[PDB]
C-alpha cells in the first residue's frame, strides 16, 4: 500500500568509510565491523523505547541507518518531530560510543516526509522497503548534509518551526531529477 | 597456550621500549637504525637551542662565542635528510658543553623534548664514528613515534605471547578498540616522571593527569570491564632524580601530594630515599583510586614500578606479568 | 559477552556482482510511482530467478541497486563464471520487448572478485550483507560499467581461467575510485 505522510530519515557516518581498515591486526576488517555492530545494534536499542515506540527501522545501508515514522496509520504531522527526537537520539548514542572507542564520529542526517509506497519485494527472501520520491530526497538530503546537523526541506522546515524548532537555510542543493531545491538545517 | 597483551599509555610513556625489551629478552641489523639515533641526537640539541630564546625569562649561553654554533644547529633544523657531517657533531657537542644550553635543558619541561636527550648528547663522540654500531641500550633509547599497531609474536617457556604496541598519541587512540576483543590483560604504561610536563598533543594538559584520565577511560571502558590492567608506573629512575633534586616539587603540580603520607604495605627498595619512596607510591595511589571505584571484582589492577630501559628490571616485571596471566587463570 | 555476538563470518574466495538500472530516474519523471515500484519489482522477481540458477546468492536491494554475490554460503570455486553469467542473464533480463517499461533502461553490471566478510549487523531488522574493501570495489565497478557490458576487475579474469572474452574497460577514467587504486578494468563480450 501507499501512504500520504511517512517521515523518512537517513543517518549516515561518512567517518566510517575511513575508519574501516583491512589489516592483519583487525582480523582483516572484522574488528571494525565488530565495532560497527556495536553501534548499529546500540542504535537499535532505541526502537524499543516509549518515546520512539512509533519509530520504525526500515533498513541499514552499510554504515547508514534508515528509519521512518508514520507507517502505523491510515496532530497528523507530529511524528516528524518524533523522527527528529530520534535523530537527536542516535547522536546521543553515537557520540557516547566515541567516549569508549576514543573515536570521534559525527552523525549526518536527511529527514523528509510525504507519500512513500511501502511494501515488500523479491522472489526469495522478500524485504520491506519504502519506495517513492519522498525517500529519493530524504537520502539526497543526507548525502549532501553537514555533520551534527539535520538537513530538512522547505515544508519540513516549516512544520518543524510550529513545533518549537528553528531552521536555517543551508542554501540550494540539486536533488537530482527533482532539480535544484531549497533545504534548511535544524538549529541544534 | 597463547596470551595477547595490549599496552596502553599516554604520550611517550615508554611502550615500544618495552616491546623492544621483549625482543631483546625472548627474540646484525643494528646498522639500519643507527640513522634514527643520530636523528634523535639532532632533535635533542636543535630543540634545546631553539627553546633558549623562547623561554621566559630567556636562557642565554655563557660562551657568547657559541652564538655561531647556535646559528649552525638553527640553520639545519628543518633541513631534509641531513648527511651528518663532523661539523654537526662538533658545534652540537660544544653547545652541549655549553652551560647555558644545559641551563635551558634543566627547564626542558617548559617545552616538548624527547627523553633520550641527556643520553645521546653525552656520547656524540661514540655516535659520530663511522663504525658506530648501536649497542643494546642505544637501541632502547632511540625514540620513534609509533603510528598504528604492530604484532610481535614471541615465545616464553614454551608458552606463546602476543605483544601489541599502539599509537600512544591522541590521534591514535582510534585504533585501540581494534584489539579490545579477547585480549588477556592490559599493560598500562605511565611516566611517573612526566608529572611536570604538558603533553605534545596540545601543550597545556599535564602528561600525568592525562595518563590518569586515560587509565580511567580504559579501566572503565565498556569492553574492558572484565579485562585486568597491569599498570606500569614507568620511568622510575627519572621520577627519582626530579624528586630528589627538588628543582620541581610534586605538590605544586599535584597539590594533593601535600596532605599525602607514605604507605604501610610499601616495600621500599634497597636504600631508596624516603623522599622518593613516598613520591613513587603517591603516583601509584592516584592510579589506584581509579581501579578501586569500578571494576567490581570483574577485573583488578596490578601495578608495577618500572624502568622500560632496564632489560634487567623489565624481565623481573614481565615475569610477574607472566605469573598473573597463569595465576588469575587469565 | 563484552562485544555483542556480531553474527559475521569471513569468506575468502568469491565473486561479487553489482547491478544498477542505468538512467532509471529518467524513467521516473514519466511513469506512475506504482508502475515503477511494479516494473522495479517485476524486474527483481525475474532477477532472484536468474540468480539461483547460475548458482549465485542475492544479498540485498537498494532501490535500483540489486547486488548478488556468488560462492556463498557453501564455498564454490566456480564463483568466477557465476557472476559472469549472472550479468549475462541480467542483460537479457531487461527485454523491454515484453517489458513495456518506457524509456530505454539498461543494467550496468559491475563484477569483481576477492575475499569478503558477510553476515548481519545490528540486532534488529537483520539484513544479510557483505563487507570488505573488495566489496567496496565491486560497487565502483558497477559505477563504471558501459551500457551494461559486464565490468570485471583483473582479479575476476584470474578466476575466469581465461574462459570468457574481455576487452579493456580502461576503468578509472570512468570512475575515480578505479583510477585511484589504478585497477585494470575489462569488459566481457
Ligand atoms: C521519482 N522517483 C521514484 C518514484 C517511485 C519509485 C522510485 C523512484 C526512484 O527513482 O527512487 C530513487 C531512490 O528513492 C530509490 N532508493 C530506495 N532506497 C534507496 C536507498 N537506500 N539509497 C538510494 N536510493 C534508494 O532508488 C532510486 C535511485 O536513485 P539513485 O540516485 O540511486 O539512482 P541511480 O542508482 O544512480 O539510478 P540512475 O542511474 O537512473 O541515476
Ligand atoms: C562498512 C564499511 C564500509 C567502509 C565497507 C563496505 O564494503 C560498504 O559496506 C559497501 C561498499 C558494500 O557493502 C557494498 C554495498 C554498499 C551499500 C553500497 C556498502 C556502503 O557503500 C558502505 O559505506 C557507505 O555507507 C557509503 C557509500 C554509500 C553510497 N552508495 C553509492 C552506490 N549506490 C549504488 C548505492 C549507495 C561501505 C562502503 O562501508
Ligand atoms: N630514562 C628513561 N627513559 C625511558 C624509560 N622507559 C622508556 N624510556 C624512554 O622513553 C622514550 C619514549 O619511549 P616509547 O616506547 O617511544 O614510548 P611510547 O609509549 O611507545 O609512545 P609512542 O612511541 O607510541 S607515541 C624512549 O626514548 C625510551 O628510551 C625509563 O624507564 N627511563
Ligand atoms: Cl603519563
Ligand atoms: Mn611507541
Ligand atoms: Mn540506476
Ligand atoms: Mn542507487
Amino acid at each position: 500500500q501507499s501512504y500520504d505522510c511517512v517521515c523518512v530519515m537517513f543517518a549516515s557516518i561518512p567517518d566510517f568509510k575511513e575508519f574501516y581498515t583491512e589489516s592483519d591486526v583487525n582480523k582483516e576488517g572484522l574488528e571494525c565491523l565488530r565495532l560497527l555492530n556495536e553501534i548499529i545494534a546500540d542504535f537499535d536499542d532505541l526502537l524499543s523505547k516509549p518515546k520512539f515506540s512509533g519509530v520504525e527501522k526500515i533498513k541499514t545501508i552499510g554504515s547508514t541507518y534508515m528509519a521512518a515514522t508514520g507507517l502505523s496509520a491510515i496532530r497528523q504531522y507530529m511524528h516528524i518531530g518524533t523522527m527528529v527526537e530520534f535523530a537527536y537520539a542516535l547522536v546521543g548514542k553515537l557520540d557516547a560510543i566515541n567516549k569508549h572507542s576514543f573515536n570521534d564520529f559525527k552523525l549526518r542526517v536527511g529527514i523528509n516526509h510525504g507519500p512513500v509506497i511501502a511494501g515488500v519485494i523479491g522472489a526469495q527472501k522478500p524485504q520491506y522497503d519504502i519506495w517513492g520520491n519522498t525517500v529519493n530526497v530524504a537520502s539526497r538530503m543526507d548525502s549532501t548534509g553537514v555533520l551534527d546537523k539535520i538537513q530538512v526541506t522547505e515544508e519540513t522546515s516549516l512544520i518543524l518551526q510550529t513545533l518549537g524548532y528553528t531552521c536555517t537555510c543551508r542554501g540550494i542543493i540539486n536533488v537530482k531529477g527533482k532539480g535544484d531545491l531549497k533545504t534548511y538545517f535544524v538549529n541544534t | 597456550a597463547t596470551h595477547r597483551l595490549l599496552l596502553l599509555g599516554a604520550g611517550e610513556s615508554g611502550k615500544s621500549t618495552i616491546v623492544k625489551q621483549m625482543r631483546i629478552l625472548h627474540v646484525g641489523e643494528k646498522a639500519t637504525k643507527v640513522q634514527d639515533i643520530k636523528n634523535n641526537l639532532k632533535e635533542a640539541i636543535e630543540t634545546i637551542v631553539a627553546a633558549m630564546s623562547n623561554l621566559v625569562p630567556p636562557v642565554e649561553l655563557a660562551n657568547p662565542e657559541n652564538q655561531f654554533r647556535v646559528d649552525y644547529i638553527l640553520s639545519v633544523m628543518n633541513v631534509p635528510d641531513f648527511d651528518f657531517p663532523p661539523e654537526f657533531y662538533e658545534h652540537a657537542k660544544a653547545l652541549w658543553e655549553d652551560e647555558g644550553v644545559r641551563a635551558c635543558y634543566e627547564r626542558s619541561n617548559e617545552y616538548q623534548l624527547i627523553d633520550c636527550a641527556q643520553y645521546f648528547l653525552d656520547k656524540i663522540d661514540v655516535i659520530k664514528q663511522d663504525d658506530y654500531v648501536p649497542s643494546d641500550q642505544d637501541l632502547l633509547r632511540c625514540r620513534v613515534l609509533t603510528s598504528g599497531i604492530f604484532e610481535t609474536k614471541f615465545q616464553v617457556d614454551k608458552v606463546n605471547f602476543h605483544m601489541f604496541d599502539v599509537g600512544g598519541q591522541r590521534d591514535e587512540r582510534r585504533k585501540w578498540i581494534q584489539c579490545f576483543n579477547d585480549v588477556t590483560a592490559i599493560i598500562f604504561v605511565v611516566a611517573s616522571s612526566s608529572y611536570n610536563m604538558v603533553i605534545r598533543e596540545d601543550n597545556q594538559t599535564n602528561r600525568l593527569q592525562e595518563a590518569l584520565n586515560l587509565f580511567k577511560s580504559i579501566w572503565n571502558n565498556r569492553w574492558l570491564r572484565t579485562i585486568s590492567v597491569i599498570l606500569f608506573l614507568n620511568k622510575q629512575d627519572l621520577l627519582a632524580e626530579k624528586v630528589l633534586a627538588g628543582k620541581s616539587k610534586i605538590e605544586d603540580y599535584f597539590p594533593e601530594f601535600a596532605r599525602y603520607t607514605t604507605p604501610e604495605d610499601a616495600t621500599p627498595e634497597p636504600g631508596e630515599d624516603p623522599r622518593v619512596t613516598r613520591a613513587k607510591y603517591f603516583i601509584r595511589d592516584e592510579f589506584l583510586r581509579i581501579s578501586t571505584a569500578s571494576g567490581d571484582g570483574r577485573h583488578y589492577c596490578y601495578p608495577h614500578f618500572t624502568c622500560a630501559v632496564d632489560t634487567e628490571n623489565i624481565r623481573r616485571v614481565f615475569n610477574d606479568c607472566r605469573d598473573i596471566i597463569q595465576r588469575m587463570h587469565l | 559477552m563484552m562485544f555483542h555476538k556480531i553474527y559475521i563470518q569471513k569468506h575468502d574466495n568469491v565473486s561479487i556482482l553489482f547491478a544498477d538500472i542505468e538512467g532509471f530516474t529518467s524513467l521516473a519523471s514519466q511513469c506512475t510511482a506504482q508502475e515503477l515500484v511494479m516494473t522495479l519489482n517485476e524486474l527483481f522477481a525475474r532477477f532472484d530467478k536468474l540468480a539461483a540458477e547460475n548458482h549465485c546468492l542475492r544479498i540485498k536491494i537498494l532501490g535500483d541497486c540489486y547486488y548478488c554475490v556468488s560462492g556463498l554460503p557453501e564455498a564454490r570455486a566456480d564463483h568466477a563464471h557465476c557472476c559472469v553469467e549472472m550479468g549475462m542473464d541480467m542483460i537479457e533480463a531487461i527485454s523491454l520487448v515484453r517489458e513495456m517499461t518506457g524509456v530505454n533502461v539498461n543494467m550496468r553490471v559491475g563484477i569483481h572478485s576477492g575475499r569478503v566478510h558477510c553476515g548481519v549487523l545490528g540486532l534488529r531488522k537483520w539484513q544479510f550483507d557483505v563487507w570488505s574493501n573488495d566489496v567496496t570495489l565491486a560497487n565502483h565497478m558497477e559505477a563504471g560499467g558501459k551500457a551494461g557490458r559486464i565490468h570485471i576487475t583483473k582479479a575476476t579474469l584470474s578466476y575466469l581461467n581465461g574462459d570468457y572474452e574481455v576487452e579493456p574497460g580502461c576503468g578509472g577514467e570512468r570512475n575515480a575510485y578505479l583510477k585511484e587504486h589504478s585497477i585494470e578494468t575489462f569488459l566481457i563480450l
